[PDB]
């Protein structure tokens, strides 16, 4: 795909983040557990819906087809009629059909972009504090109760406050 | 040792669902919307509160003269469309044509309301006989004729020449309807009308025609060898039609006061009343329905979806979904 | 201390253009480009240096046959288009109809110049009498008649046969028209052409027609029964026409060669003459334009942009600017 | 964005940066400043200049309308002709609107690319010898006169040569 | 010293292809696939096994009623399309007019093959002469005539009432084909049908038809002003048609039987069988190809690709290629 | 492209390279030599061979002209016909037109993702391993046999099972 987030560096989703469409997973020493970020769902949630709206107001004229009646030795018009009436029914039917492959292409590619932008949102915040495991997951370098976890999910995490017991454990594994 | 973890993911379910793209087809994804109705009640329904004038076995040729096996349609109320079987069995009964019939069906599909008046009383023909009758046109197992036209013939054994005028005073335009019969030989027609050449003439602001039967040996159709011709004219509110005739004239006794006209259509079906209401109708039934694309039939009155020949119309409304 | 910097980024302005996208409305963006031209100057124009042929309460019946209000127009300059309006007050003075007449104005689309050239001079009709005159046809307060075609009628109590003819010994082809009397009654048709019983032939290498008046009662228009039908045909440059009649011909006095053939068209509207200068023009005023799309008319002549029906159309040229 | 660049990890755009459509900030010992990258515009304003030619010329054969008349029993072909030509204006009044609207959505998507692009060009060409400060910017682990500022604008910035001084400069801030 | 290294790359070539975008022109890539075919043969072939019917320097109308210097043509065998060129030689050779001639044109592009029958033996005519002939109509050496009517005149000094009639007891339909003489005067119309006043009539279960001649003065054509008018009709199986008439009447000899209906064309080309064949063809070459479009002619029968206006039509399949 | 990686910071094709579309060129002490990807192009000649059928699918119900003969008093009518015929002509010209155009468009920047997936499946496995070294290339902190190399191209590359030997290489660097 376009991407390499949706099936690529993350595999599979999440069936017990039932909250939304891009969330977090956390495992620290208060257990485990899920959180959805709403504002990245927010603007996909009404992203998409102005899609669907749009697609369908650009199609409310569209051709509409009507009966006329022809005699015996009216063959050619009775010809012309019908071969119009067939011709603009093939048009709109190819302009609906090849309309939702292309936005079906550009919906699914949408979300992997949201979901590859909030991971890089993360990693450009917590920097050397922490591990890229390369699948999703980041081991950071310290302790995080249930308040800095709050922190980094609004964009908040003062960096160089945990710097230090980060600075001392990468030195630890540095031994 | 293991610290503390955070992780990024997505959303997934049990959705079975398929959508299509241009590089991949039946993608399964957790969220999709249809777009396309598919199914229709395949019944005939009013339009709004509107009742459709559906004829049974009758063709609108058949009603508008009335033919004797079409009583049901003497005097029919609004309507908000009209529906006609292929091949209506109820036709022209005295076999012949009707002049300019496509351009007259265009004309009634723009109009919701006839009222039909008396304009010739049948108790005014005073020096011909008009009570012109065919087994071709049975009504309760004895022969008849079209109720709106009458068929004058000779009495005592003259036809003197008809003149005879009528003046729209009403405030809506008219539609009058008549004809001409055209005899097998000329034996038959000193028999119907005394004089061996005849004519017919119609005037108005606008119409100025000349008719001349034709005389002749023609194939059986229905056992007759004689033909009826008709035709029709919008006579304008206070305008006045003239009628001049020595013979072969059939002649109106009832017509058309066009009350209300509107968006209306003439429907090609096989189906009957189905005692029930919608917002759109097509041929073969009708729709309720909130989708933005229909793919039932594409010739369709009321306020509609939008029709294409697809099979299937699925959007992609979630995301890819994990196998 | 800290140490060097460098930043990336990208141009933002004081812009508030906005443009559109399917999934986002009114985005504001610095830069953008309107295609939609949607203004025009309210006015009938010349095209290119030719000035239109603009009748005012005339029609191209009325023009043609010398109708005697439309003496304006009885040697016209070479034009680049046609103006009429819809329901113009100067057309068939005397009541009756025009054969193929929307044929006839067809072929005019393709025509900017007609000369007129006289066929039979009106003191060469020695046995009849050339000066028939109609209240329905006013000129200055008095009767008149249609300039190009000529009203015969009995002279001394005969209207002998008529045999009259004419080779096309120009280069180009020539629009002949002429026409036949419809009247009320039979005291009226030998009051005018004296026999009861009357024909006209019209043959050529192509054409061979034959009419027969049709005498009956009807309405009266502008206080008149009587009608008139008028014909038409194009003879090509080396063959010839011949007329003969005995009774109820209206004979051909003037005719038409079309010298300069090209593109026109014939324009609906009720605007006049505005002393100005376009290379596109529309029923309802001139574009002077450079947009790839206009929204103002279907209807254009010249060189033109493409019509569209939007309100609005401009694309997204710069990025997205920063509230 | 599509890319994460416009409206995402740097935000804002700059008043000051009136060259071109994408640049720098640049903030060394000689002072503030801003500067516009000449190469990626020149591709950008070709870009969109083919793509209104494209636009414009697709759509130069396009139906035109002409007047025909009908008589009072021509009414069935008199209706044939006039669905027939609103039939083919819907249509090309269609395919101007759906073309629009798409190729914009394009020309914004194309700008944020071209953005992303140019901050990996600079950030694939420094590496360690200057922190990532989440926003666009690179802080060195040195310092950049107005010279060398200019070495990775044109792409020829020797990172060998400079990366002791910045090697030492990060080990004295990792003790 | 540089250690080991892995590097991500992709793949190049010697190809020339271009390819457009809507941003860029002439893009060289690695692979590209052509979707436009561009060739045509230059002959006329078979459609499948099956033959054409290539008329020469006949037209239709002369091929049907049987033009004497088209007996090339009296009695053809199944064909899969027809060829006739734009201005044929050998027509009506006597002059004159084809009734409904498109229609009928129309009509046949749903024929294969026709069957020939006599209907009227030439000598069934005991009463009057039919034997005409004229100079215009020439065979060998001699005066001649068309060979699927026949030209009746009087008979020592009279010319009866005729009243015939045909009952198609055939399966198959038939096409039925007869005529009309308009002479040039009284003197010339008394030498030939001896009666002054004639007429025509021709009855079938749905045609009702009565001619008279026009008897007038017309331009020389090929020598002749006279005139011959021809008209058709499709007689049902086991219907009858019925002729009635004084004078002027060109009878049927000959009919056809429509044996099969398909899928047909007549195609306008000057060109000449080529002994060939093909599945596609098109006026001016026939078509052997795999390419989904093509842009050769847009008027082709049989399995052909799709018509377009474009010059050429490329596909990426592969990358851009490095120089 | 949209992506940078063809004709960006991977500059250039290898002729050399004639098995596959994307691939890998290893330099150890067992020689150099090229290798195709097998797995990416094959799903990449699915997805083009894929869409040139949808093309040619899309387009197989298209208007149809049929000649029709007038007489010379039908003359209204004839130009109908014709401008009828002449308009469907013009609107699949250019939607067939439109369509490549777009689709060329697509096809290439589908080359351009692929590229860059690719090379950031490989930058996901190594990380501190090896080095970017901004050109497509990874210059690793240990030795890659033929079969280091090929655990790389399959994705099986062991992560710790270098990790030492690698972390020592590094220092020896930084010290
Ligand atoms: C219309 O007039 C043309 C030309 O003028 C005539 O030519 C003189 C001979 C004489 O008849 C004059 O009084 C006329 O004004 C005429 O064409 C000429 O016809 C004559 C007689 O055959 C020949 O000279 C020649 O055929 C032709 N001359 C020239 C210079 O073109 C037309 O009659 C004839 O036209 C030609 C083209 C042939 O088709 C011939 O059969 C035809 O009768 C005349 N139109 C008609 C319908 O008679
Ligand atoms: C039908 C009838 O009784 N009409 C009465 C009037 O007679 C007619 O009225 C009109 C309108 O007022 C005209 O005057 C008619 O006269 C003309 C005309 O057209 O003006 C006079 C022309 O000279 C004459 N032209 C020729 C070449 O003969 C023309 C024609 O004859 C007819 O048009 C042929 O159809 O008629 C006039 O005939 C009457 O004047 C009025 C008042 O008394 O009362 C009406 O009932
Ligand atoms: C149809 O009958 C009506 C009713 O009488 C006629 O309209 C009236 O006629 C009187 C008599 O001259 C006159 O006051 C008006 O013309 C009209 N009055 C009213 C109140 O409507 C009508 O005759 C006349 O109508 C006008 C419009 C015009 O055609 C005139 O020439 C005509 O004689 C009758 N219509 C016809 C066609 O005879
Ligand atoms: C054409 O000839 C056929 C052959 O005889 C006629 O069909 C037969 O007509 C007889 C006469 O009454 C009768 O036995 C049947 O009607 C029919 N029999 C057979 C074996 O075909 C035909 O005339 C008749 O055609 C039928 C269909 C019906 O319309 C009847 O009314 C009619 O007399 C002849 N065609 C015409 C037009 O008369
Ligand atoms: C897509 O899925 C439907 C579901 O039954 C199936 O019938 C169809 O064959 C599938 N198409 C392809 C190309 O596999
Ligand atoms: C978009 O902007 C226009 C002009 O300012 C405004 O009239 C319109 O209402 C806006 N859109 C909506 C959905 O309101
Ligand atoms: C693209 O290349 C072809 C190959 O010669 C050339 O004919 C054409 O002119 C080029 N395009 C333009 C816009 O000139």
């Amino acid at each position: 795909g376009l991407f390499g987030a949706i099936a690529g560096f993350i595999e599979g989703g999440w069936q017990g983040m039932v909250d939304g469409w891009y969330g977090y997973h956390h495992s620290n020493e208060q257990g485990s557990g899920y959180a959805a970020d709403k504002e990245s769902t927010q603007k996909a949630i009404d992203g998409v819906t102005n899609k669907v709206n749009s697609i369908i107001d650009k199609m409310n004229t569209q051709f509409e087809a009507v009966g006329r009646e022809f005699n015996n030795l009216e063959r050619r018009i009775e010809n012309l009629n019908k071969k119009m009436e067939d011709g603009f029914l093939d048009v709109w039917t190819y302009n609906a059909e090849l309309l939702v492959l292309m936005e079906n292409e550009r919906t699914l590619d949408f979300h992997d972009s949201n979901v590859k932008n909030l991971y890089d949102k993360v990693r450009l915040q917590l920097r050397d504090n922490a591990k890229e495991l390369g699948n999703g997951c980041f081991e950071f370098y310290h302790r995080c109760d249930n308040e800095c976890m709050e922190s980094v999910r609004n964009g908040t995490y003062d960096y160089p406050q945990y710097s230090e017991e980060a600075r001392l454990k990468r030195e630890e594994i540095s031994g | 040792d293991p610290g503390d973890q955070i992780c990024i993911g997505y959303h997934a379910n049990n959705s079975t669902e398929q959508v299509d793209t241009i590089m991949e087809k039946n993608v399964t994804v957790t969220h999709a919307q249809d777009i396309l109705e598919k199914t229709h009640n395949g019944k005939l329904c009013n339009l709004d509160g509107v009742k459709p004038l559906i004829l049974r076995d009758c063709s609108v040729a058949g009603w508008l003269l009335g033919n004797p096996m079409c009583d049901e349609f003497l005097n029919v109320p609004e309507w908000s469309y009209i529906v006609e079987k292929i091949n209506p069995a109820n036709d022209l009964c005295y076999p012949g044509n009707f002049n300019d019939y496509e351009e007259l069906k265009h004309l009634l599909s723009r109009i919701n309301h006839f009222e039909k008046i008396q304009i010739t009383p049948k108790n005014s023909w005073s020096d011909h006989e008009a009570s012109g009758v065919s087994s071709a046109c049975p009504y309760q197992g004895r022969s008849s004729f079209f109720r709106n036209v009458v068929w004058l013939t000779k009495k005592d054994n003259a036809y003197p020449t008809i003149k005879r005028s009528y003046n729209n005073t009403n405030q809506e335009d008219l539609l009058v309807l008549w004809g001409i019969h055209h005899p097998n030989d000329a034996t038959e027609q000193t028999r119907l009308y005394q004089n061996p050449t005849t004519y017919i003439s119609v005037g108005t602001s606008t119409l100025n025609q000349k008719l001349v039967p034709k005389i002749a040996t023609r194939s059986k159709v229905k056992g007759l060898s004689g033909r009826m011709e008709f035709f029709w004219t919008i006579l304008k509110s206070n305008d006045a039609i003239n009628f001049e005739s020595n013979g072969n004239f059939i002649a109106p006794e009832n017509a058309y006061k066009i009350v209300k006209k509107g968006d209306s259509t003439i429907m090609k079906s096989e189906l009957e009343y189905g005692d029930c209401n919608t917002k759109c109708q097509t041929p073969i039934g009708a729709i309720n329905s909130s989708m933005p694309f229909h793919n039932i039939h594409p010739l369709t009155i009321g306020e509609c979806p939008k029709y294409v020949k697809s099979n299937r119309l699925v959007l992609a409304t979630g995301l890819r979904n994990s196998p």
